[PDB]
Parts: C-alpha cells; structure tokens; sequence
C-alpha cells in the first residue's frame, strides 16, 4: 500500500479547480486584480461555485489583503487630487511608499516561485496583513480632522508597547515633526503665520470688535491654552509665544532691523543645524 | 461534488468604531456548519472497515485543516458560536458515527486549534492602550510564537508529508508534534492566559514619617485590569510553580528577559537620574500635579512585585523611592536635567538579565549599591556644594 493518501483522495473529489490553478487566480488577484475566477467589482469579491467551505475561509483570509490594497489605493487617489494641509500629503506619500514596498514584496514571491500552496502564501504575508492593517487602521478620518490630532495621536502611539508599532509610528511621527519643526522655525525666526490651515496653536484673528486694535492699542496674535501637544511643555509654550510677540514688537514699532536681523540669522542657523534631533532638550536649550 | 448556489462573497467590513487597533476588517466566511454549500455527504456510505484508512485520509485533510482555526468539512461548528460575536466560546461537533481513531485522537488536536482561535483574538483583545504596555508588549510576542514556531513549523512539514510521504500516519503526527516540543510552550501561554483572565475577572467582580522620615501616604486604588507589576508576579509565580522542566524554564526566561526590556530601562533610569516616564501610568509610584516643593508621592501598591507586608519589602520600596528623591532633589537645585556619569567611584549597570535578579539575593544588593551612590553625592552636596 506504498501510495500517496492525497493521491488517494483528490479524486474522490472530482468537481473542484486544480489547487495549481488556484495558486495561479490567487497571485493575480492578490494585488486586487479581476480575472477568471474572481471579478473585483471594485468594493467586493465574487466567490464562485465548486469551492469548498475551506477554500473560501482561506480566501476570505487572504484576500483581506487584496481588498486593504484597494481601498488604500482609493484613499491615494482620492487626496492627491487635492488641496490640504502639507502633513497630510506626507501621510499620502508615506502610505504610497508602503504601497509600492507591497507591490514589489508580492511580485518578488511570484517571481521567486517559493508559493507551493494557499498555506504557504498565507505565512508569507501574514506580517504584511498586518502591516496594511495598522496602515489603514491610522487614517480612518484623514478628510475630516486636521494633522496636528494626527501628531498627538502619532506621539502617544510611539510609546506603544508593540514593536511593529513602535517603528511605523515612529517613522511617521518623524516625518511630520520634521515639518513642524520647519513651523516652529517660522515662527521663532520670522513671526509669520502663513500656510498653517489650522494645525498650529499661534492664532492670528482678524476681528471687528475694537476695529482699532491691530492699530494701536493690541498686538492680534493669540495662544490658545488648549492647542498645545502633549510634547512641548506649557511654560516653554508660553516662552515661545513671547518669543514671537517679542520679535513683532521689535520690528514693527522698535525699528531694531540690524539687531533683529543678526540675531535672526544666528539663531536660524542654529536651530536648522540640530533638526536631526527633532523635539529635544537641545532645543529647549537654545 | 453538489451545489448549493450559495451567494459566498468576500468584502470588508462595515464597522470600525468596535474592532481593535489589530483587529481584522474582512467579512467572515459563509458559515458551512448551518448554511452547507456544495456538498453534505455522510461517510456512512463509506464507513465500511476496510474503507477505515481511506476513511482516516479523508479526515487526515480535515484535521489539517482545523489546527489553522478554520473547521474542517467533516467537523460541523456547534450552535453557540456565532461570528459576528467576538466573545462567543469554542465548541464544536465531530461525528461519533465513524472508527475512534477518527475522534478519539483529534480531540487533542482540536483543542490546540480551540486555543489557537483565543490566542488569536487575544493578539487582538490585549492590543488596545487601556491595557498598558507590558501585555501589549506581550501581544507581539505571542504572535512570533504562532507565525515562526507554530505555521512555519507544523503547517509547512505537515503538508510536505502529506503531499510526498507514502501513508504519513496520524500516530507520525503526534511524534512530530510532540518532537518539536511546540504543545507545551503553546499550554504554559493558554495557562498564563487563563490567569489572566482570572485576575481580570476578580477585579470586574469585586468593586467594592515616624521613623525615615519621608513625607510620602499610600494611594491604594484599584483599576479593572491587571498591570506590569501583576503580571510580572505572575510569570515568577509559574516558573516557581514549574521548576524542572529545563526545556519550560529556558523559554520562560526568555519571555521574562523579551517582554521587560522598556520597563527595565524605566527603573534603571529613575533609579539613576530621578526620572519618572510613564505615559500609561504602569510604574510603581506617580508624582503630583494630576510650586514643585512639596513632592508628595503616592504608592500604587496594586502594581508592586511584593505584597509589601514585612519589614523587608518596606525597606526595599523606601530605599526606593528615597533614592529617586535624593537624585531628585540633585537634579533641582543644581539647574541640569541630567546627572553626569563620572560625578563619582560607584558606577552602575542595567538590568540586563531581569530574570534572576527577579527570584532574589541580587534585587537588594543593586538597590542598597545604588542607595550607597545617592548618600555618597548626596551627602558632597550639602556637605561642600
């Protein structure tokens, strides 16, 4: 009885695909691409007949991928085609990367030819499940909210106890602290307001109610207690806030253009040589 | 080999607000166990003796087939479960109608699968903040444990075997499980697992200066979950509970040694500069400010690693936190944040093996070396500062 069991059983099952053949629908529909067996209407999948109960809980379990691929790839698509605040294309061009990291990471294994059987690719992506997962999980309000929630959300994750978590957070986390660090810049060197949408705590108000008070009696920039993250402490806020108020003072009425200048330019280059370390004592220091 | 012209569909789910942050948002397979498709055939027609091996095939695929948390064809799931419930328990019905060697054995299988699914969605369950760090650290780990040791393992060789073996024997099965020893380490995690949920459930039960001079009261209050303190205790508790078993003890050191990394780093680095870090309120002791000169500090004792009852632990606790002051206070009164390693003769290290210092007859000797250091600076503070 030297013989092979799934020998033995295969045919006892005689209206089912050749598992090959699976493999061969299941690698072109894992990047959520329509073929014979599975017609992608753009929002879900089509299961046909003559598939057992096991082949489709294994494809659901799969094609979990394949349907977060298309609804990041709507998201993508969706926001470049936009006008919005500049954090917010860097989670786009983040999320993009990770896309096309996705793209190559699957064709690498069809090329490769180490799929064997749904198991197989089951465990070989399994990590990359997950990674998608947290990628899409991140964004499920990005058209609605502005980045700086974003940024507190992103700095209390950065302390969570998951290392996968830990890295992707954190290389967010930095990409738009490198941003706003280029903000706080801005405001520390030359006191404007421009191109912040809403994601800064300096407000500047433009109001009707002592129409005289950008003239004379009031300088119309304001902190507002409650728009500070949880990362900058609330006196150094207050530091920074004269900071600035300081530097409008200086220029608009003072008229100290070579002392302000001068100073302005040392502590530029000083600040713009440390960004590397991003929100850091250093910076506190100076 | 029939139809049942069933609408199986795949699509994700509608609902975000009610998954965790691990949490998967495709839409549950349909459901074979009440909604059949394509096919309910009875082994009956097949159950005769000799048909007993090709019989067992048919069932070899199944089982290998469950252990991966989804049922098999010839295993129905029993009414209880439904999937939209993610606390719903696992049972489930296996036909007696056939050879024992069909049931008999699998029910060890199944089991394994039976914990596979709850680990699983404890992967997921213990990922949310609320549950602190230490367990949401653990979560990474037990999914290392499945996607390297438990799949990489069991489901590559096993489907190698069954695709090339000629007649791979089920009794070959538990020889190659039990070979790669992976039953037990996956039993001491459902076991930790379960007093997990004891301790949990216990505290969703039941809701309802004389001498050293420090200026410092108890703040006990309890949380509904347990935290790092609890379940380090824990994990001492079992390794104590299972001294012996080398091949036990080596993994448990290593899941002491993996998960604390951070907290250790936390303690060190109090101990060393008075600096006290803690976004997810899991540390030993907090400070005020729920104008900085009466520090007063409070002991969370639902998180201390000893019951704290005798005059020892006492000790151990406010040599403590009379350090962390000490250090404090240097750090206050001379303007710098941080304090210079070469300040002094006593250097000291990391907790860099936390599983033997746990046990005993070192915890005490890097408390009172670092209690010497604080006296020693301490003391050239206000002696010629």
């Amino acid at each position: 009885s030297s013989v092979t069991l799934r020998q033995l059983s295969n045919p006892y099952y005689v209206n089912t695909i050749p598992e090959e053949d699976i493999l061969k629908y299941v690698s072109y529909t894992l990047l959520a691409t329509t073929s014979a067996l599975f017609p992608f209407d753009h929002e879900q999948i089509q299961i046909p007949s003559k598939i057992p109960n096991f082949e489709s809980g294994l494809l659901h379990l799969i094609f979990e991928a394949g349907l977060l691929y298309q609804s990041l790839g709507y998201k993508v698509e969706k926001f470049r085609m936009l006008n919005i605040s500049p954090m917010k294309k860097a989670l786009i061009i983040e999320i993009s990367e990770e896309l096309q990291n996705y793209t190559a990471f699957v064709n690498n294994l069809v090329s490769s030819g180490t799929v064997v059987s749904l198991k197989s690719l089951y465990r070989e992506i399994y990590e990359n499940i997950i990674r998608l997962r947290i990628y899409c999980r991140f964004t499920e309000h990005l058209e609605e909210l502005s980045g700086d929630t974003f940024l507190i959300e992103l700095n209390i994750f950065k302390s969570h106890g998951d290392l996968t978590i830990r890295k992707i957070a954190t290389n967010l986390f930095n990409s738009m602290i490198s941003l706003y660090y280029e903000y706080l810049m801005n405001w520390l060197t030359k006191g404007l307001l421009r191109a912040t949408y809403g994601e800064f705590f300096i407000a500047e108000n433009t109001d009707t109610n002592g129409t005289d008070d950008d003239f004379i009696y009031h300088i119309p920039i304001e902190f507002n207690q409650e728009r500070v993250p949880a990362f900058i402490p609330k006196e150094l806020a207050y530091k920074i806030f004269m900071i600035g108020k300081s530097y409008i003072f200086l220029e608009k009425y003072c008229k100290e253009v070579q002392w302000t200048n001068e100073f302005s330019k040392k502590y530029h280059v000083l600040y713009q040589s440390n960004s590397y370390r991003g929100i850091s004592t250093n910076f506190f220091e100076i | 080999m029939e139809i049942k012209e069933v609408d199986d569909r795949a699509e994700l789910l509608r609902y975000t607000n009610n998954i965790p942050l691990l949490g998967k948002l495709v839409n549950h397979q349909p459901l074979w166990s009440t909604n059949p498709k394509l096919k309910s055939f009875s082994l009956e027609k097949i159950s005769a003796p000799d048909q007993r091996r090709v019989q067992e095939a048919l069932v070899v695929k199944d089982l290998l087939n469950v252990l991966i948390g989804l049922e098999g064809t010839y295993i129905r799931y029993f009414n209880d479960y439904e999937p939209s419930d993610p606390e719903t328990p696992i049972e489930f019905k296996i036909a007696k109608k056939m050879d024992p060697s069909f049931k008999t054995f699998s029910r060890r299988i199944v089991r394994y699968g039976k914990q596979y699914m709850i680990l699983t969605r404890a992967y997921e369950k213990w990922s949310d903040t609320s549950f602190g760090m230490v367990l949401q650290r653990f979560a990474y780990e037990i999914r290392r444990f499945l996607e390297d040791v438990y799949l990489k393992t069991l489901v590559e060789r096993l489907e190698r075997d069954f695709n090339k073996v000629p007649n791979f024997s089920i009794r070959e099965l538990e020889q190659i499980i039990n070979e790669t020893e992976v039953n037990k380490q996956m039993e001491l995690l459902y076991n930790i697992y379960e007093e997990i949920f004891r301790e949990i459930e216990e505290r969703r039960t039941n809701q309802s200066s004389l001498h050293l001079r420090l200026m410092v009261a108890f703040d006990t209050t309890v949380y509904p979950v347990p935290k790092g303190g609890a379940i380090l205790k824990i994990f001492q508790q079992k390794i104590l509970e299972n001294l012996g078993d080398r091949s036990s003890v080596m993994f448990l050191k290593k899941l002491l040694n993996n998960i604390s990394q951070d907290y250790c780093t936390m303690l060190y680095e109090w101990l060393t500069q008075g600096i006290l870090n803690d976004p997810y309120q899991e540390f030993m002791t907090y400070d005020d400010l729920e104008r900085a000169w009466d520090t007063q500090y409070f002991i969370r004792k639902d998180v201390l690693l000893r019951d704290c009852d005798s005059e020892e632990d006492k000790n151990l606790l406010f040599k403590m936190l009379r350090t962390g002051i000490l250090l404090k206070v240097v750090r206050a009164s001379l303007q710098i944040p941080t304090i210079p390693s070469n300040s002094s003769d006593i250097t000291i290290q990391e907790i860099n093996d936390f599983a033997d210092l746990m046990e005993g007859s070192n915890l005490e000797l890097y408390v009172d070396k670092c209690y010497s250091r604080a006296n020693e600076i301490f003391l050239k503070l206000f002696f010629q500062g």
